[PDB]
This record gives structure tokens, C-alpha cells and sequence, in this order.
């Protein structure tokens, strides 16, 4: 009985590890998306400042 | 034996032999690579009186046998020993005949080419395996991780290998072998225990102290500060119950033993710690992918069951390398079987039988054919 | 970006699924079977041999 | 042996479950931050384009 | 694909390929002209194992591939490379079939006539484009500026061309090609960085240093005075954050790299700076219109995204030429797409289909027909 | 010390230091650039217990010392190491005081300018040399050959440099440095010997295997055909007697080790063989003189003592270049001293003291004066 219980617990490990790893994949996806968004925003702000300076001149 | 002609999957790891059938999740017959020989001659009758003792039989008969290692750090002593242990594994332990099943084997990284040619030739002559394939354990551990990018730290019982592989491509130019392994660990612990008052030389105590390493050993977060606080350390000091019943107490030694791999100057190696060997390995290759290597490092081997390798690994690499990108280690539980799992993975797909090393190819080109058939 | 993420995660999931296939094939027939010692009470005391 | 294994697996249960829940929390945080970043990027694009049209005039 | 049979517009610029549909404002598929090939042979299985890698795929796989240039300064290495990259662009990137859309292409100035005949022949045989037209990028940049008078400075990645065109008429007698381009810039910067302590040879660092040129480089207003004040220049000295995380600091080199085009004697060219090449070009033609050429100079190319070309240009020309009339440069933002825009402009009007190079004309007169059909 | 105030001539070649007096034919003190340090700490007394060990002392004490390289491929680790080794050379080996003799030094091609400024500053502060001059080893080897036209292949122990010089004029635009050198040779041979069954990591075996390279190594005339005939090759296979007394037999490896410089793809370099690097170097410069470069190529370095470079060189260049003009290599015996000989040649003439770098110039303009005083 005890060994069977330990085996079902081992299956618990497997499926919870699967949950953790799918979560970690989504973590990488959304963090990369955040880097890309912030980099594009900064570049657009710099372009806006440059074109404002050009307009003034 | 299964009704189907599925292949044999055997990991002859440097320290453990794990054999079974293809399509299985775990190897069926797993035994340490120790081999016991009668310490004295024969005068008695009625039982025993057998030369070679392998597997759990030798484990039970450790005291009566001279315990010898047919392989140490890859070097081969006597092919007859492998012949007998493979006979035992196939027939007494796996209950399988190699006539009807091709064999996938894993070999220690950078094993001698002459060793491969002789072992394959004796194998083919002695045995009747239909087909053959042998692979490096590095890509097997990679397959177990299932990620084509990373640097594999294979910590066997004879050698520790650092091998970088980017996008499923081997980098032999940045691969190194270090002569520190379980043997060294046991030796160093032996001398420290000698300085603790207990001085043994025989192999039974070698297995006892490696068991102690499996159970109680630490990896020190800070070394000299932890011996400084381990001066008394009534709580931090830990004890073991040896099978004879005596209580043997060890304190700082728990984390002063694995430290030697990290600090080889304790017993005199020019090479620095294994983290330096991973560092140099990384920089040898182009700069750009190095960050990915930092973030994709994998560790494999039976030793990995110990705690402390992960934290030490990351902290020291971050100390050596810039701390912009986050470094994280991955290590699935029970990864010492992982190589064998990868072997099963190799037999899963239907392209694997395109490059089985058949009998007739070896009969045509001799052993030399493997020089063109594997690589 | 979504295409890059999909390609990476699809390769990862492909290697994950190939790894699952081996476990799907077999999961229990790798372990050995039971042969524990028990009972034997009915056996006789004067063994047919003298190791009695 | 079986009892100690089961207890170890219980410790793992709680550790990994918590890890997963924390990841989900992080997911939500990253999601709202990414939405805000995308909004800001669209704003900056619009601003820069309007300035460019005025510049051309 | 659009329901209408509109033409394809593809700028195969020397350094960048920009392709899309006619009537569009910007090219849809834009990629650098680098091509990656497997650095080693195949032993692994399960993924990859593909020869040609183009576009962002090769950009991500730069480290594993030998990076080669199918075109350099106009010279063609292997037509198969263009075949594959055009296949990729049309089907994997543009998602278009060339069967139903005629193609307008732009070629580097003064490209070989034999090159045109071979490329057109392989194109027509390999592909099934209904109709063809190829034009010089000079008139395309002119069209983007929309002013028939001016001298075009086309600064590609292999050649820099100076071409005068007055009232929409080409002046080949006053057109010149200079072998200074991005390649030279990277080379010179490579040797200076070598003198700064960082010595790399591979192409990944080539792209890193061209990115540095895109971001930080100056065009010195006064050269030796700016190195004299750049001796210390804590504020003027500028740093970059390389993707591995190391901070690499560069000072005078920022404006000592583009200066080499202006001062070719640094690495040994008989030809003087490109401003001299525009000057001689101007005087070769009749005196009178030269003033208009002074006032109508245009510059085009991806390099033009850098600062400093305009001020240097005008000041030196005013130094060389009399300062009565005012000289002013015109350069619309994002002008590296401008050529492709002009291609769309060509497809805008309904007279363009009067001189499509159809399949049957090529079948009648071979490739030689282009000698009479374009010029 | 000579009664006359003649200058010091010191070649700090990348791999060997050769020092002596001006007007001498050969350097007096010649030692390899290895530096040994105590592998462990001090507890014993009565002898030894000295930190730095240099020269033949370290050669005799190789086993007890961690052997470290103060310079590798030009990069400088610790100036204190150079301080000590120069002290040893001047006083213990040359028995000379640098106070009364100006020094002529030779530096590796394209050495860092910051490296020059720091080394000169520490030199001038630490030492009391009256005057200074430092030159590139390329023109020194040219002087040893005594012919103003040719391309110099300097094969040091850290870098191999190809430098063209026509009529005694440097061509930096066509000068290149390749990271293949003795270190690579030893590494590659180490891995092949590992595949032969002998796996060593320490530096003593590094010196043993470089000695093997000095004695037995071939340069294969045809590569794959010679391994094909070297399959058995009882006569062609050659043996060495290691100082411990074991006989180590090597066959094809003799000509498979230097081949790696010619075939870098063996261990993964994008750059092709060094003959390609001489070829590209030649074409970079004007076409016409290229023939003279073909006919006037010179090779220099300690490695040149090996056989086979000349025949391979000429055959491959003739394969690459048209075979109208006859190509012939020139290489005087014992040319590793030749650079130092050229240094003596520099001190021979009475114009050399017009541009000695005196103490007061450095005191006025700091190290920066060398930027204007040498070049
Ligand atoms: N359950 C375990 N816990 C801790 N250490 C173990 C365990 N099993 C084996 N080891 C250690 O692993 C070593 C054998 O390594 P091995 O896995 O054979 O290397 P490889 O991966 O190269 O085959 C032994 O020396 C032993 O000390
Ligand atoms: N966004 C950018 N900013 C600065 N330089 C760029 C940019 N994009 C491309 N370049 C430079 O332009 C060069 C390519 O020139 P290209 O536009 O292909 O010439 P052509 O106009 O003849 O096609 C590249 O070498 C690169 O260094
Ligand atoms: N007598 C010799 N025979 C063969 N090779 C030698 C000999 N002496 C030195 N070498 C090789 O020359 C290398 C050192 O090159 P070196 O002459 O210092 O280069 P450089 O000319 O740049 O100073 C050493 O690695 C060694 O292997
Ligand atoms: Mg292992
Ligand atoms: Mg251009
Ligand atoms: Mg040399």
C-alpha cells in the first residue's frame, strides 16, 4: 500500500513539474514581449524629441 | 523477452551500468561497476567456489572479495571482465539474448578510438548482436533535457567532463576532461577521516564513506566562515549510524569534501575549480552565444543527487561573468537514469534503424568501418 | 514577435512530446516483481537432508 | 523508507505548488504591464507621426 | 496576395533586399544580404540540418553559420544563392507567386552587362515571371526626391556612386564608382578597435561594430582639433553596452571612422575624399549648370541614417567651390526605402506596362533583347 | 660588460626572449617565456622558498611549479612578471646594468598602443635605461633577410602575422593576425594523443609534445592519401623515446598536427589556411607588384625549424595563383635569432642614435611622446 501511495505521489511530482514548466515557458514569452515593448517605446520617444527639435529649427 | 524485436538500451556509465529494453522508461538492471574476485584459494567444497562475482552478489560478498574496477577514468583493464559482466547483465539480470536485439550503447566522453575499435571487435566476435550504435553520453543527457542549447557537466565516477553544445551541435574545441570524480572525493574524505581518528584502506569502508557523502555532505556557501562557525557547531555538526552500530560524528568535513573539486589546491591540482573549467570552456567559443550558455547550463551524473551544486554553480559564475542576464541551472530529479532514457528516445523514432551498425558492414571493413559509420 | 515565440515554444513542445512518447509506451514493466519471504510454516522440521 | 519518501514528496508538493501560484501572479503583473507598454507605444507612434506631418508641411 | 495582378517591386540593394507589392508605400520583406551556411557537417537528427539560411533566421543563427556574401561591390559569387534567397522572399516572406505578377527590379549603378544578361537568363528559365523591368537605383532615388535636377550620392554597402542627372537626364560621362563602403568602414573600425585592445575577426562582431557605427559614431567637424580635445574628453567619450553585457568605451574613434571616406589616405587610396569625387564629377560637365548641381545635391543609402554627412558635405563643397550661391542638401527621413518607393511610383502610372519585358520577347531574341529593350 | 657604452638588443618574441649586446652576432641570454610559481605554501626551511622562477631554473623545476604565461597572443597579464624576468635577464643572465646602455626592443606585430604606453611608462619609472627604441619584428626579419621586398610570415607562439612590405615600406592595410600558433598546435596534438590513449593536461607534457613536434612531425604532401597509406605504415610510422623511458609511437599524427594551420576546419575556424591569408593579403594591394610578392615571400619564427612549410607553401600558392612566374621561398638557417641580429644591425649604423628615445623627452611629454617619436 505504501509503495503504491509513493508511486501516485511520484505522478503528482510529474504533473506539478509539468505545470511549473509550462508556467515558466509563458514567463519567458511575456518577459521577452515586455523587453520588446519597452525598447520600441523608448526609441519612439527619442524619435519624437528629435523631430520636435527639427521642427523648431 | 518482449514478442517484438525492439533494441537493447545499455548505459555503461563510468561508475554504473544501467541496461534494459527500448521503449522502456527506466533501465531494468542497474548495478555499480565494482567487480569482486576470491581473496584466497579453494580448499572447501559444497558451495560457492566461483571466480567472478558481479552486481548485488558482490555487494553482499564485499568482505570476502578483492574489489577491483575493470574501468577507471575510462581506461580498460581486462576485456574478459566486461565479457563476464555483460553475460551476467544480459542473461542473469535482463533475461535477454542479444541475438535478436540490436544494442544502443553510451560511452564516456572522449573515449579512446583504439578502445572503441578493440571493444567493438571483441564484442562482435564474442557476441551475436544483430546491429550496433554507440553514442557520447553528453548528447544523451542533452536529449534527456530536450533542449539543443547548453553546456553539459557530466560528473561520472572517474572523470568530470564539460562539453558545450549550441543548437544541437557538439563543440569539441571547447570540451575538457578533469580527473576529479568520486574516486577523489572518497580519497580526500578518507584522509580527513584519518585525521579524525578513523583510518581504513579497504573498499567496504570506501562504499560506507561514499554513502556518507550521499547522505550527510554539504556544499559550503562560504568556506572558511563555515569552518569558523563549525568550530563547535553542536547543531550544525551531523552524525551517522554505521551498520556495525557505532555513531560517527562529522562536522565541517561534510562541506569540506565536495569543496575540493571547487578548490583543487587542497590536494594539488594545477587546474582550478570546475566552475573555472566551465568558464574557460564558454569563452573559447564565440562571444555572442556565451550568454545563452550561461543561461542554459545543465548538470548530469549520479553525484548530482547531492545538494549545493546549483547554488554554488550560479553564484560563482555570476561572480566571474557579468550579472546582467539571469543564470539558472536545470536538473530533473533522478537524472542518472536520464542518459538511458535518451537511449530509449533514440530507439523511439523510425529513422534510427537507418544507421544501425550491422554485422555485414563490420565483416566487410573490420572495426575500421565505425570510423566512418558513427562519425 | 508572436511568430518567434510560437517557433521557439513549438520546438520546445516537440522535444517535450517526443520525450513523453517513451513514458507512454511503458510505465510499469521496467520494475521487477514481488518475491517477499513469508509463510512456510507447514514445512517439516526433519529435513530430508542433514543440514537439519 | 516509504514513509520518508512520502514525506519528502509532501515537502515537494507544497514547494512546487507555491512556485506555480507565484508564477501565475507574475503572469498577471506582466500582462497588465505589457498592456500599458503597448498603449504607450501606440501613443508615441501617433505623436511622432503627427509631428512628422506637421514637419512636412 | 491581392486580388489584382499588380506588379512586384523589389530593390536588391547592395546590402539590403527590400521586396513588396506595387501600390504599397513601404516594402514588406526587408532583410540584409548576408547568407549563412552550416559551419560543420551532419551527425545529429530530429531538427535543423538545412543548408541555406537566409534572413532573420540566419541573423539568429549567426554564430553557428559561416556568414558569406553572395554579392560584394556588385560582383556575383553564386547564382544559386540568389535563387534560394528569392525563393525565400517570394514564398516564405512575401507569400506571393511570381507567375501572376511582373517584377520591377533595381540594380547597382554601372552593373556588368554580362551580369545583367546572365541574371536575366537564369531568372527567366528558373522563374515564371510574366514581365520584367530593371532600372538603376540612381533614377529611383531621384524619383523618391521628385526633382529632375541633382547629383545622387548612392552609398551602398559595397560601392559609393556619384551620378549627376540634370532635368531628368543621366550623365554617364560624369558618373563614378568608389570602392569605399560599409565593408571598409567595418574594416577600419576593426583595426582601430584592435589598437584599443579588442581584436575580433568573425562576422558577428562585424555586425556588432556596424551597429556601433549606427548608434554612436560622429562625423568630426574639425578632425585633428577634435582628437586633441578628445585626449581626455570624459563627457565627449561615449560608451556602448554590448549584448554580452560588457561596457566598451570609444572616444575619438566615433568620428575617426567615417572620416576615412573623406580622408582615404588613412588606409591608402589614391582617390581623395568623396567630396572631391562629387567636385570633379560636377566640373566634368558644362560650367553653367554646375551651380544648380551644387544647390541640388541629393544623398541616398542606409548609411545616410548617420549624422554629420550634411554639414561636412556643404562646408567642404563651399570651401572648394565659390561661396556666392547657397548650397543645401536634401535628404528625407528613412530614405533607404525610398528606392523601393520609387519602384511603386513606376508602377503607379499606366504607361509603365508599355515597356514590360514579356516572356515572348526574351524567347525570341534571347537575353540580348534587353540590350535594346531597357537602353 | 664591454668598456664601450654600446646599446642593449632584446627581442621579446612571443614565445622566446633573446637578449644581448649591440654589435654581437647572436643573443647571449635566450630563454622561453614560461614562468613558474610555487604550487604550494611554505613550511620547510634551509633552501629554496622563492616565489618567481624564470629561465632554465623553472625548466628544471617545471614539476613543482604552476607554469603560467605572462603573455599570450600579445595580451599582458601582470607587469610585475615582466619586471622580474627583465631583472633576471639583465643582472643574473646578461650581467649588465641598463643604466649605461640604451635598449632596442622588438614587439609583436600590431601590439596594443595602450600596451605600449603602459609598458614604456612602467619601464621608464622602474628602470634607468638612458634611451629607448622599439620596433616591429616584421621589419627586423626583413633586415635579417636584407631585401626590401617581400611578405613576412611571422609564426610566433601566440599569433601568426602576415605582413607585406614592398621596397622597404610597410603595408598595414594588407596586414593580418591569425590566432593559430604553437598553443593551438599543442592543443590539437593533445586531443589526438588523447584519442591515442595518452591523456595529459599539465604543462610538462605540453613541453614534451612540443619537443615531439620539433623532432618527428611531418608536413603532409597529400593529406588523405597519406593517412590512407599510413593505415599500417610500419616504416612510415615513427616513434619517440620519452624521458621516462617509454616508447610512444605516432604515425599519421606527425603530419596531421601542423596541417591544422593549413586546414582550420578541423577545430573550427572561419578563416581558411594561412596560405589563403597570404593570398588575400597579396591581392588587397595593387595587382602589378603581386608577382614580386609571390617571388619574395619570407617566413620567420622558431616554428620554421620544422620541415615541410616551404614545399607546401609554394605548391598551394602556385595552385591558387597563375604558374607563369616561378615562386621561391627564402629562409636562412636559425632564423629565430634573425630578429635579434637585425637589432644589432640597427645599432651598427651611426644614424640610429639620432632617434633614441631619451629620458628627458619622456619626462616632458609623458608616454604620449612615443606616439610621435616612433611613428
Ligand atoms: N542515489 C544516489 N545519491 C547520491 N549519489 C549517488 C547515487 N547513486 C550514485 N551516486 C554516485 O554517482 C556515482 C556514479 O556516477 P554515474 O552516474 O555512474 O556517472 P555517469 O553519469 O557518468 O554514468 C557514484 O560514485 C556514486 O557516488
Ligand atoms: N537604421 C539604420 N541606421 C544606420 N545605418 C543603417 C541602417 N540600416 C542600414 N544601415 C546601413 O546601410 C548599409 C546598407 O546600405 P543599403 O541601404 O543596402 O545601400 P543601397 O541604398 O545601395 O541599397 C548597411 O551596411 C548598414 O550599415
Ligand atoms: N630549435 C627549435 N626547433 C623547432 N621549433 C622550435 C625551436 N625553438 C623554438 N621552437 C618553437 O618556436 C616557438 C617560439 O616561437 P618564437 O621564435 O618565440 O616566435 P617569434 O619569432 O615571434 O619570437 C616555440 O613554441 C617552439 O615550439
Ligand atoms: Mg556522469
Ligand atoms: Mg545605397
Ligand atoms: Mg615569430
Amino acid at each position: 500500500e505504501a509503495e503504491k501511495a509513493a508511486d501516485e505521489s511520484e505522478r503528482g511530482m510529474k504533473v506539478i513539474e509539468s505545470r511549473a514548466q509550462k508556467d515558466e515557458e509563458k514567463m519567458e514569452i511575456q518577459e521577452i514581449q515586455l523587453k520588446e515593448a519597452k525598447h520600441i517605446a523608448e526609441d519612439a520617444d527619442r524619435k519624437y524629441e528629435e523631430v520636435a527639435r527639427k521642427l523648431v529649427i | 523477452d518482449e514478442d517484438e524485436t525492439t533494441a537493447l538500451v545499455c548505459d555503461n556509465g563510468s561508475g554504473l551500468v544501467k541496461a534494459g529494453f527500448a521503449g522502456d522508461d527506466a533501465p531494468r538492471a542497474v548495478f555499480p561497476s565494482i567487480v569482486g574476485r576470491p581473496r584466497h584459494q579453494g580448499v572447501m567444497v559444497g558451495m560457492g567456489q566461483k571466480d567472478s562475482y558481479v552486481g548485488d552478489e558482490a555487494q553482499s560478498k564485499r568482505g570476502i572479495l578483492t574489489l577491483k574496477y575493470p574501468i577507471e577514468h575510462g581506461i580498460i583493464t581486462n576485456w574478459d571482465d566486461m565479457e563476464k559482466i555483460w553475460h551476467h547483465t544480459f542473461y542473469n539480470e535482463l533475461r535477454v539474448a542479444p541475438e535478436e536485439h540490436p544494442t544502443l550503447l553510451t560511452e564516456a566522453p572522449l573515449n579512446p578510438k583504439a578502445n572503441r575499435e578493440k571493444m567493438t571487435q571483441i564484442m562482435f566476435e564474442t557476441f551475436n548482436v544483430p546491429a550496433m550504435y554507440v553514442a557520447i553520453q553528453a548528447v544523451l543527457s542533452l536529449y534527456a533535457s530536450g533542449r539543443t542549447t547548453g553546456i553539459v557537466l557530466d560528473s561520472g565516477d572517474g572523470v568530470t567532463h564539460n562539453v558545450p553544445i549550441y543548437e544541437g551541435y557538439a563543440l569539441p574545441h571547447a570540451i575538457m576532461r578533469l580527473d576529479l570524480a568520486g574516486r577523489d572525493l572518497t580519497d580526500y574524505l578518507m584522509k580527513i577521516l584519518t585525521e579524525r581518528g578513523y583510518s581504513f584502506v579497504t573498499t567496504a569502508e570506501r562504499e560506507i564513506v561514499r554513502d556518507i557523502k550521499e547522505k550527510l555532505c554539504y556544499v559550503a556557501l562560504d568556506f572558511e566562515n563555515e569552518m569558523a562557525t563549525a568550530a563547535s557547531s553542536s547543531s550544525l555538526e551531523k552524525s551517522y549510524e554505521l551498520p556495525d552500530g557505532q555513531v560517527i560524528t562529522i562536522g565541517n568535513e561534510r562541506f569540506r569534501c565536495p569543496e575540493t573539486l571547487f578548490q583543487p589546491s587542497f590536494i594539488g591540482m594545477e587546474s582550478a575549480g570546475i566552475h573555472e573549467t566551465t568558464y574557460n570552456s564558454i569563452m573559447k567559443c564565440d562571444i555572442d552565444i556565451r550568454k545563452d550558455l550561461y543561461a542554459n547550463n545543465v548538470m548530469s551524473g549520479g553525484t548530482t543527487m547531492y545538494p549545493g551544486i546549483a547554488d554554488r554553480m550560479q553564484k560563482e559564475i555570476t561572480a566571474l561573468a557579468p550579472s546582467t542576464m539571469k543564470i539558472k541551472i536545470i536538473a530533473p530529479p533522478e537524472r542518472k537514469y536520464s542518459v538511458w532514457i535518451g537511449g530509449s528516445i533514440l530507439a523511439s523514432l523510425s529513422t534510427f534503424q537507418q544507421m544501425w551498425i550491422t554485422k555485414q558492414e563490420y565483416d566487410e571493413a573490420g572495426p575500421s568501418i565505425v570510423h566512418r559509420k558513427c562519425f | 514577435l508572436g511568430a518567434r515565440a510560437k517557433e521557439s515554444l513549438d520546438l520546445r513542445a516537440h522535444l517535450k512530446q517526443v520525450k513523453k512518447e517513451d513514458t507512454e509506451k511503458e510505465n510499469r514493466e521496467v520494475g521487477d516483481w514481488r518475491k517477499n519471504i513469508d509463510a512456510l510454516s507447514g514445512m517439516e522440521g526433519r529435513k530430508k537432508k542433514f543440514e537439519s
